[PDB]
């Protein structure tokens, strides 16, 4: 309960502040005021147009690396096993294969952003 | 009402799925999936799987972050679609919520519901284990056994992740 | 066996390679200034960006 | 041994970060083999009692099984008291 | 499918050791040594019978030995023992290491008056034998008779009579 | 398996996780440990064709432990009746219930 | 079955219909695939946790690892589809009719 | 289908034709709907009406074939006092083939449909008289 | 509670075996207060 | 692709199949399928053209969906049995989901639409892997769960596959689409006999693989991917046309060729179970496969189509493709009927 | 045995003769493969690479010998199982009381 109470209070306070912020100030709304900002001159095209990702290959590799942590995060518990000979071999095996995958992408220029 | 904590989360779980299954802009589909991951973590947490719950939430938060980046580059249009902006999206969204509501209404109205298969609506607490006094988490011992017992599982998973890096680079090198 | 639904079908390319699209990928155009901390207040630098 | 030294010193000047990594990674793999304390780690993990020590039904011929926890028979943790 | 046999509420009644866990934790080490025999017999019963109903009587002897244990502390070491678990009770994790000074006072009190010795590290986790007159249960799982195995195919292997006998083939 | 290389070579690649009556870390037992073991021991060596018929009791009990469908139906029957009697002013729960 | 299963099973079905009924963006369909794994992960975890089968507590983790590979594989293909046609629309993938 | 198929065989041949025709009409309509679902899914109609208009033709064509088969097969047996006669289904099968040809505007289909549907139905009647299995239970 | 229900048998088992079965939460706290049930089921998981 | 990378990826494709075949645990079987799909896509994309990209995307979407249904079946089996062993499934809904999941992975009708397109979009060597090696893992799982498969469902897929494969091949002029539809038709025979005698499923599978491997290897030798391109083979390598003829007639099941054996053995097994209407229907419908095998033999071996002047330049150069195992496979594809009783080794 | 090409119990069966007609056919198949190999690569069919031709024959016979041995063993196993089962279930395989045609009746169908 306590955790749910704590989360509700946090996001309840934040919402109350936004509500106050929107209904306390005097407003004067017109088209020029609310037009999109771009350094004084009108935007040239839509901000919804595609925005090329140069680090796309690193971004996919993050998905694969970001799952190594789930496999490695149990290590503090695994260190309490009776079978430490098997543990340490398998823990070191995973990290090395992760290191090898990183080296492969590095040596094959996968971490360089496309121009 | 609080005894139905897991059921209430599961209702929001399905609603998140209707959120992205209706397939609006992937910006909002990702939002729906983040919510489902959140209450999905809550569901698993309430069954004693704090580690399992927090991790599916963590993994899916990173995944949708990559998805958001890819959406702005490759799945964006001038007028991204919200659930109200399209008849096909709204029709699917409305249909899924009404199909969700009625299932909830009957199971709560009767404490059981038949939706293709019989489901008991007594609350999910009734199936829980009564006794427990071990001085450890059972999920943690089971998960930690991956390194002692699961030698074969570590090899195949480690290999697949390594191959995954090699494969994605081949696929994307036009 | 020709049919009306397949009247528009051509045999595939000999070497399996279809021509690249003539479509031009559009670069984002941005006003960098004048009202910008790095524009010295009166430079309207119109940049074409890819990413 | 001279060719390797030039390479080794060369990488110490260009990629000291990677030199440090491989060295530490190498130590992580080697020292557990050569350490005289590695054996105690498994013994301490073995000596931690997570579960109840279920008693045995005495049949008459269990000389090494103790009758009381304070009896001399049974595994002793004296090595751990002094570790 | 049967009516579960549950004991009467009188057969379940017993004197309860109504003290807090910090009290039990403070006296656990001495309690383990003093009440080992009734406790070990009761625990042997549960892991053999696999039935709480079949071990009730031994479970009452566990309480009667616990009450007698705590009655001796009250007669001779009430005040030193009372400081010690109070110190344990304060801690959020009821840690021993925060009450070593008071643990001593209680430890030499029970040694001087009662002759009790604290178990060494590892003593209470030993597997110990225990003599009992309760007969060993014979079908603790209430298993039915298992189905008979398939009659073994044995004998001397001889060539197939006229070979494969597949249509026209003569071999 | 299709090719039982595990039995031939004696290695144990994945059989350890197959059943909940197998050796668990620190001997933590599953909730339906006894029911599984009875069904596995009933049907051992006799084949599925025979086991489907000669171990229905063991399997049926094991299925009850897994999904508790008969138990939950019984509770819903008791709970539903109490609602009827409580709502009619006929039965009153004791203090502890 | 327990009532939670009703919504988790429903969640899988919703994403399955979500995957089978395409629109235009290929990215939208790749989300319905991650949706199916999420429900499979949750429903496996409930079964494993509730039944106290300790050794399979690692099973949902392994499930996520091979979901990440599929998503990374799916995103890689979306990159090359986009680089060819300038969108991720699935109606552009009809050369092989 | 299992239950709907059973009820058709449940009632005696040559009697209660209204019920027999209801069964075959139901079998006809279900087959038309299944063809309509695949047809619209794989060959998208231009408009929602033409998708309904395409479902209308196929479902009606299939329901008409079954209704005429059940009617003709029942009435033929009733007239001829021969319930378990394979020939009764031969006449039902041809009439159905004629309906397809009539509904299709092509004497080529109507004739070919008569023969193949006529022989197929008689084999069905032979099949349950003699106990032929199309999906046979593994026994050896 | 089940006196006037005809087909009922009080304390019947759902198991063909006579072996003792650990009761689940619903079996043990089935007819009790919500806060007692709530503490028994989610008390530990919710405790801070 | 670096040669070393191709070998490692190629070994991973085999590794996933082997993991499925030696696994006694449903999770490891699913892992094996994922490992296989991960490693095959880069082989499909090897030449990096829009068509190969389309094929890889269509393949990935199909195989991913099947994996989801397969894993769903496994979890349902776990709920109703509490175990993971690879064997019969304890829930009929789990059996349906697994059977359909495997049907998509095989490309059986009506889950067949991807096979013609993926095959056409990728190189011949990749298509050989797709239509031969990729059949092993799903079939090996079907070989273990068949006691719990719904008979009507499996036979319905078999009948539909034979019909749809037979009719689909009649309209094709591309050799890769002909092999796709031929593959769909042959998969129907394998699963039709599966409920009755799983051994004849293995026999049909092996003989199908030998004959399919031979045909792809001969297409690679002359780098032919269309009916007309293949029609020039007589003017460069006359021997090759004769081997294509014999192999094609064998694929059509004509005695006394090896391809008649699996059809012969399957009819025997089905009749022993008093299944007469189905093997008769199957054998006749397979005549559709023979018809579009005979067209290829007409344009390839039994007639001579026109050539082109530039063909004379190829007379001066020898074949340099590896053609690995081709002499052995073609002999096994044609001259094995006298050794039919050797099928007991598969028992 | 489990996952074994030739279980040890198979050694009680007489091995295939080296002059087995089925083994001679296998050897012939190797000869044909050897000839096809010369043909496709466009060498003199009968003469070229006799070292290669001998390996085609030898390898086919080598593999064929073991396949024929396993084939024979699996048929011996089938008979061993069948006969023991008949022994184990006498009630399902009862001897037929065999009438003679003098005692049995057959309706006669004239061919007029
Ligand atoms: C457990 C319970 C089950 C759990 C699931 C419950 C549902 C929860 C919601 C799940 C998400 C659903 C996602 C739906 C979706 O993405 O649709 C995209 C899909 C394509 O979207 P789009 O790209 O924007 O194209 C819009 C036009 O339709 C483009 O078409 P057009 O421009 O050509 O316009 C003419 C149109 C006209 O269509 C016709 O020809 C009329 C046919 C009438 C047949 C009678 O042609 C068609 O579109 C033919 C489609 C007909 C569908 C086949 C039906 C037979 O949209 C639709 O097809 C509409 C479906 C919306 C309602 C979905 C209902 C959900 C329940 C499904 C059945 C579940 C059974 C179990
Ligand atoms: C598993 C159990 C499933 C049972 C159902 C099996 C049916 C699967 C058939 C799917 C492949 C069929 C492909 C095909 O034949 O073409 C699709 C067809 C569209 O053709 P259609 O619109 O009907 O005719 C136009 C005339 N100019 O659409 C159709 O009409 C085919 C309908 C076949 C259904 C019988
Ligand atoms: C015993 C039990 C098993 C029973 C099953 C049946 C066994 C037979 C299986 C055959 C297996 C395939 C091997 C066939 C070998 C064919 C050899 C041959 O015909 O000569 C090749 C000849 C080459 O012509 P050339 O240019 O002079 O030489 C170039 C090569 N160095 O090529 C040509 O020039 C011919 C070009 C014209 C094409 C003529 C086509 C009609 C004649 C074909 C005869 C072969 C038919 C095979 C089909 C199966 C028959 C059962
Ligand atoms: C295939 C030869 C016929 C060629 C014409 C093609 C006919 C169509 C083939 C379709 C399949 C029908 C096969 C019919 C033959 C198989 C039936 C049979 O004969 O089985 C028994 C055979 C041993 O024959 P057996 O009666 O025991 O006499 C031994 C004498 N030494 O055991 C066997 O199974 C052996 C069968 C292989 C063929 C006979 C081998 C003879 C030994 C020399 C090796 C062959 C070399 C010559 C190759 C001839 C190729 C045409
Ligand atoms: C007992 C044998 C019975 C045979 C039964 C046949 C059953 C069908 C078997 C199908 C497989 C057929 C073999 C595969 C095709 C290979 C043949 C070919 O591709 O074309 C024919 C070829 C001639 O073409 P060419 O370029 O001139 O080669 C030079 C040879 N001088 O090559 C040829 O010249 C013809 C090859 C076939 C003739 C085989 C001869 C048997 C071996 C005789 C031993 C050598 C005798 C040498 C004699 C000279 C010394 C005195
Ligand atoms: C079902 C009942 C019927 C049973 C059928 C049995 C089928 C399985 C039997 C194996 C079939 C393949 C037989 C291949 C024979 C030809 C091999 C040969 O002569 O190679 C010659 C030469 C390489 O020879 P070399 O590598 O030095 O031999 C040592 C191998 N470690 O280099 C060359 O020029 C050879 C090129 C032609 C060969 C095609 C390419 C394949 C390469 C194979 C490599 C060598 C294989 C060694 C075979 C040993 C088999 C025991
Ligand atoms: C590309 C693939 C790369 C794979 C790389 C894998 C690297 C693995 C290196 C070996 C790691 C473990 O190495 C091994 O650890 C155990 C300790 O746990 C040591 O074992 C030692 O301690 C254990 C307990 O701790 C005692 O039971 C044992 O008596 C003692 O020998 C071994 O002496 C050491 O050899
Ligand atoms: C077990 C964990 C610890 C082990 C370390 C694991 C990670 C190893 C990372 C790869 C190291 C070798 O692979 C790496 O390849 C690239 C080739 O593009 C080399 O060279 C490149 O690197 C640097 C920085 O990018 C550039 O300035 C240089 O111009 C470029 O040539 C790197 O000098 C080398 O470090
Ligand atoms: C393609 C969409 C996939 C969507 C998947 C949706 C979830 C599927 C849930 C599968 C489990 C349903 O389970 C189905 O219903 C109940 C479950 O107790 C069973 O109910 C029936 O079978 C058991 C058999 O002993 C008995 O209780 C009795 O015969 C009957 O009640 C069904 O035999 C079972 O097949």
């Amino acid at each position: 309960m306590n955790l749910m109470l704590a989360l509700l209070t946090n996001f309840t306070l934040a919402t109350l502040l936004v509500i106050i912020a929107f209904w306390l100030p005097q407003l004067n709304v017109y088209s020029e005021k609310t037009s999109p900002y771009e350094c004084g001159f009108d935007p040239m095209g839509s901000a919804r147009l595609p925005f090329s990702m140069k680090f796309f290959l690193v971004a996919i590799t993050f998905l694969l690396f970001d799952l190594e942590i789930a496999l490695l995060l149990p290590l503090p518990w695994a260190s309490q096993t009776a079978n430490l000979n098997t543990m340490l071999t398998m823990a070191l095996f995973l990290i090395i294969l992760l290191a090898v995958s990183l080296a492969y992408e590095w040596t094959q220029k996968g971490l360089e952003w496309t121009e | 009402m609080m005894l139905y904590i897991v059921f209430i989360l599961s209702v929001i779980f399905v609603m998140g799925f209707v959120g992205f299954s209706s397939k609006p802009s992937p910006i909002y589909g990702g939002l729906g999936l983040i919510v489902s991951g959140g209450v999905g973590c809550g569901i698993v947490l309430n069954f004693g799987g704090s580690f399992l719950g927090l991790m599916v939430f963590l993994i899916y938060l990173g995944g949708m972050m990559v998805v958001f980046g890819y959406t702005t580059a490759m799945a964006t249009e001038q007028y991204p679609e919200i659930w109200l902006s399209n008849k096909a999206v709204l029709g699917a969204f409305v249909t899924g919520l009404l199909m969700e509501f009625f299932m909830v209404y009957y199971v709560l109205k009767d404490k059981e519901v038949e939706v293709v298969f019989e489901f008991n609506g007594l609350g999910d607490w009734v199936i829980y284990d009564t006794g427990d006094s071990g001085f450890f988490s059972e999920e943690a011992m089971g998960i930690a056994a991956l390194y002692s017992y699961g030698t074969w599982l570590v090899i195949v998973t480690g290999w697949s992740l390594l191959i995954g890096v090699v494969v994605i680079m081949e696929i994307t090198r036009g | 066996y020709p049919t009306k639904e397949t009247a528009h079908w051509k045999p595939p390319p000999w070497n399996d390679v279809d021509p690249p699209k003539d479509t031009l990928v559009s670069n984002l155009t941005l006003n960098f200034g004048p009202q910008h901390p790095a524009a010295h207040g009166v430079l309207r630098l119109v940049m074409e960006l890819s990413g | 041994a001279e060719r390797v030294a030039a390479f080794l010193k060369n990488v110490w000047a260009k990629e000291p970060v990677l030199v440090a990594s491989f060295a530490i990674a190498g130590l992580a793999v080697i020292l557990p083999t050569l350490s005289p304390y590695t054996k105690y780690s498994l013994m301490i993990n073995r000596a931690t009692p997570y579960n109840y020590p279920v008693p045995l039904r005495d049949d008459g011929n269990m000389p090494d099984v103790p009758s009381h926890p304070q009896d001399p028979q049974g595994p002793s943790l004296e090595w751990l008291k002094r570790l | 499918p049967g009516i579960v046999e549950l004991p009467s509420l009188e057969d379940l009644k017993v004197q309860e050791v109504k003290v807090s866990s910090s009290v039990l934790k403070a006296a656990a080490h001495h309690y383990g040594a003093q009440c080992d025999k009734p406790n070990k017999e009761f625990m042997l019963c549960r892991w053999e019978e696999k039935d709480p109903r079949r071990c009730l009587e031994e479970g009452k002897l566990v309480n009667q030995c616990a009450l007698e244990f705590f009655r001796q502390i009250k007669r001779h070491c009430a005040e030193p023992f009372t400081e010690y678990w109070t110190c344990i009770d304060y801690s959020g994790l009821q840690l021993f290491r925060r009450c070593r000074k008071q643990q001593a006072q209680f430890d030499e009190c029970v040694l001087d008056k009662l002759g009790w010795v604290r178990p060494d590290l590892g003593d209470l986790s030993k597997v110990t034998k225990v003599k009992t007159d309760r007969p060993l249960p014979e079908n603790p799982y209430h298993s039915r008779a298992r189905p008979e195995p398939n009659p073994e195919v044995e004998g001397d292997l001889k060539p197939a009579r006229h070979g494969s006998r597949l249509f026209f083939w003569t071999m | 398996p299709f090719f039982d290389v595990q039995k031939r070579l004696g290695v144990d690649l994945d059989r350890w996780m197959t059943i909940q009556s197998a050796e668990q870390p620190h001997k933590i037992p599953s909730r339906c440990h006894a029911f599984e073991k009875e069904w596995i021991e009933c049907a051992h060596g006799i084949g599925s064709i025979r086991a489907e018929k000669e171990c229905k009791i063991e399997f049926e009990d094991f299925r009850e432990c897994l999904l508790r469908q008969k138990t939950m139906k019984r509770l819903h029957a008791i709970r539903r009746q109490r609602e009827k009697l409580i709502k009619e002013g006929k039965y009153t729960p004791p203090p502890h219930h | 079955m327990s009532m939670v299963y009703m919504n988790i099973m429903m969640a899988f079905t919703v994403s399955l219909v979500g995957l089978l009924m395409y629109r235009s963006h290929l990215m939208s369909s790749l989300l319905c695939l991650e949706g199916m794994m999420l429900s499979l992960f949750v429903m496996a975890a409930l079964t494993i946790l509730n039944s106290h089968f300790t050794l399979a507590s690692m099973m949902p983790i392994i499930l996520l690892v091979f979901a990440a590979c599929e998503a990374a594989l799916g995103l890689s293909l979306l990159v090359m589809v986009s680089n060819t046609y300038g969108t991720d629309y699935v109606q552009n993938l009809n050369l092989l009719q | 289908a299992k239950t709907v198929l059973r009820q058709y065989w449940d009632i005696p041949e040559g009697t209660e034709c209204h019920r027999k025709t209801y069964a075959t009409t139901s079998i006809g309509g279900a087959a038309g709907l299944v063809v309509s679902a695949y047809s619209v899914a794989l060959k998208t109609p231009t408009s929602f009406l033409e998708g309904v208009a395409r479902t209308g033709r196929y479902t009606f064509t299939a329901a008409a074939i079954g209704a005429i088969f059940g009617l003709t097969s029942c009435i033929s047996a009733q007239v001829r006092e021969k319930p378990d006669d394979p020939l009764n289904y031969l006449i039902g099968g041809c009439a159905g083939g004629l309906i397809l040809g009539a509904r299709t505007r092509s004497y080529g289909i109507g004739a070919a449909a008569c023969a193949y549907m006529g022989l197929t139905a008689a084999l069905v009647k032979m099949g349950q008289l003699e106990g032929w299995q199309v999906f046979a239970e593994p026994k050896v | 509670v089940m006196k006037d229900v005809p087909g009922w048998k009080v304390g019947e088992s759902v198991f063909h075996t006579t072996r003792w079965v650990t009761p689940m939460m619903g079996e043990l706290y089935g007819l009790r207060a919500s806060e007692e049930v709530l503490s028994a089921t989610y008390g530990f998981i919710w405790y801070t | 692709m670096n040669p070393i990378i191709f070998i490692i990826i190629l070994l991973t494709i085999m590794l996933g199949t082997i993991i499925v075949m030696i696994s006694s645990h449903w999770l490891l079987v699913w892992i094996g399928f994922e490992m296989n799909m991960l490693a095959i896509i880069p082989i499909m994309m090897k030449n990096h053209n829009p068509r190969a990209t389309e094929a890889s995307t269509k393949y990935f979407l199909t195989q991913s969906t099947a994996s989801m249904l397969l894993m769903m079946a496994v979890i349902i089996n776990l709920m109703f049995s509490g175990q993971w062993t690879v064997m019969k499934l304890f829930n009929p809904m789990a059996s349906m989901l697994m059977t359909m999941a495997l049907a998509m992975k095989l490309g059986m009708a009506p889950f067949h639409f991807w096979v013609p397109e993926v095959t056409q979009g990728i190189p011949l060597s990749s298509g050989l892997i797709l239509l031969t090696w990729q059949k092993l893992a799903p079939m090996s799982v079907l070989y273990q769960i068949f006691p719990s498969i719904n008979l009507n469902l499996i036979l319905t897929l078999s009948v539909l596959s034979i019909l749809i494969g037979g009719w689909g091949g009649l309209n094709q002029t591309q050799l890769r689409k002909i092999m796709a539809y031929s593959s769909i038709a042959h998969m129907g025979w394998m699963t039709a006999v599966l409920p009755y005698n799983p051994t004849m499923t293995l026999l049909n599978l092996i003989i199908y693989i030998i004959m399919t491997s031979t045909m792809f290897t001969m297409f690679m030798a002359n780098s032919t991917t269309t009916t007309l391109s293949l029609s020039h083979t007589w003017n460069k390598t006359p021997i090759m046309t004769v081997l294509i003829l014999a192999t094609l007639l064998s694929m059509g099941g004509l005695p006394p060729l090896s391809g008649f054996m699996p059809k012969w053995m399957i009819i025997q097994e089905m009749t022993k179970n008093n299944s007469i209407i189905l093997p008769t229907f199957m054998a006749i419908t397979a005549l559709l496969n023979l018809y579009f095998y005979m067209r290829l033999t007409y344009s390839t071996t039994l007639t001579m189509f026109p050539s082109t002047n530039n063909m004379k330049m190829k007379w001066q150069f020898p074949l340099m493709k590896k053609m690995t195992f081709l002499p052995t496979m073609v002999v096994l594809s044609t001259m094995m009927l006298p050794l039919t009783p050797m099928l007991s080794v598969l028992e | 045995a489990t996952f074994q090409f030739l279980p040890d119990e198979a050694r009680s069966l007489p091995p295939p003769k080296l002059t087995d007609p089925r083994l001679a056919f296998v050897g012939f198949l190797g000869y044909c493969s050897g000839l096809i190999d010369n043909a496709i690569r466009r060498r003199p069919v009968l003469l070229a690479g006799l070292h290669r031709q001998l390996l085609y024959i030898t390898s086919f016979v080598f593999v064929g010998y073991y396949l024929l041995k396993r084939q024979d063993y699996m048929y011996a196993v089938r008979d061993h199982d069948m006969f023991s089962y008949i022994k184990s279930h006498p009630e399902d395989f009862p001897e037929k009381d065999k009438k003679t045609y003098g005692e049995v009746f057959e309706e006669f169908h004239p061919v007029r």
